Parts: C-alpha cells; sequence; structure tokens
C-alpha cells in the first residue's frame, strides 16, 4: 500500500469526467438554436471505467422538433447542468481531503 | 344581355372573419410572451 492510487481513491478521475460531462452540457447548450444538431449524452458509470483503465449517446427528445431538427431540450440541459456542477463541487472537496489527509498523517499536523 | 355581373362577396362574412382572425392572432401572441416569460424564470438555475 501507501500509494496515491490506493489513498486517492476513484476521486481523481471523477473529477475529469465530471469536468468532461460540462463540456458536453454546455455543447448542446450553445447548440441549441442550431437546426439539425442532435443532442449529445454522456454516461458517467462507462466514462470512469474507461477513466480508471485506459459509443456516442444520443438523447432521446421528449417531443418533436418544430422542424428544425434539434432534439436539444435546453429545460433539461440547465437542470442537468446544475445537478453535474455541484456534484463536481463535491468530487473536488473529496479529492481535496485526500490530499489534506495524506499530508496531515507525513507531517503529524 | 344588357347587364353586368358583379362580385359575389359577402362583406358580413368578410368582416365577422375579420374579429375572429384577430382574436385568434392575439391570443397566440400572449403564447409568445408567457414562452419567453417562462423561460426567464427558467434561468436561475445556472446562476449559483
Amino acid at each position: 500500500a501507501i500509494s496515491f492510487d490506493n489513498a486517492l481513491g476513484i476521486h481523481q478521475h471523477t473529477v475529469g469526467v465530471r469536468e468532461r460531462n460540462a463540456e458536453v452540457i454546455s455543447t448542446n447548450i450553445a447548440q441549441a438554436n442550431t437546426p439539425g444538431y442532435k443532442a449529445r449524452g454522456l454516461d458517467f458509470a462507462k466514462e470512469l471505467q474507461a477513466a480508471t483503465s485506459g459509443d456516442k449517446l444520443y438523447r432521446l427528445p421528449t417531443q418533436p422538433d418544430t422542424g428544425d431538427g434539434n432534439t436539444v431540450d435546453l429545460d433539461l440541459e440547465r437542470n442537468l447542468f446544475m445537478q453535474n456542477q455541484i456534484r463536481h463541487q463535491a468530487s473536488l472537496d473529496f479529492l481535496g481531503s485526500k490530499f489534506k489527509n495524506l499530508t496531515k498523517a507525513i507531517k503529524g499536523e | 344581355t344588357g347587364a353586368i355581373e358583379g362580385s359575389n362577396v359577402n362583406a358580413v362574412g368578410e368582416m365577422t372573419a375579420l374579429i375572429d382572425l384577430q382574436r385568434q392572432f392575439e391570443m397566440q401572441v400572449k403564447m409568445m410572451s408567457t414562452a419567453e416569460e417562462m423561460d426567464k424564470s427558467s434561468d436561475s438555475l445556472l446562476r449559483m
């Protein structure tokens, strides 16, 4: 034992995935008005598995498009972006406390 | 022969169509206004 992997856990890979998800969600919000653009989804479980050791998912629209072809539901995108930011803040707190505890033990302070 | 045929426009029929087109037009305009009103409200979600 006594290794950074065994000490940090999955809180280092989770942060990267949460930032990846925010990039995907922000892309859907920006491309909301572009006709023909299809909303992009991200699988957290698969992304976390790939990050730990190392495809395109589309979001099914709740209602038909008005003709443009864009399936971005901006009501859902804001809700997911808000959730992603909260869980990303927790992951930073979880990962940040891993380093603080490691520093505390190696210095006894 | 000796006569000219006029138009068959029913003036009342057009006028009653006009007043119904106005009201239906105005009701949909209110739908546009309440659509952006909902959109403005659902913007504090990302306002941390």
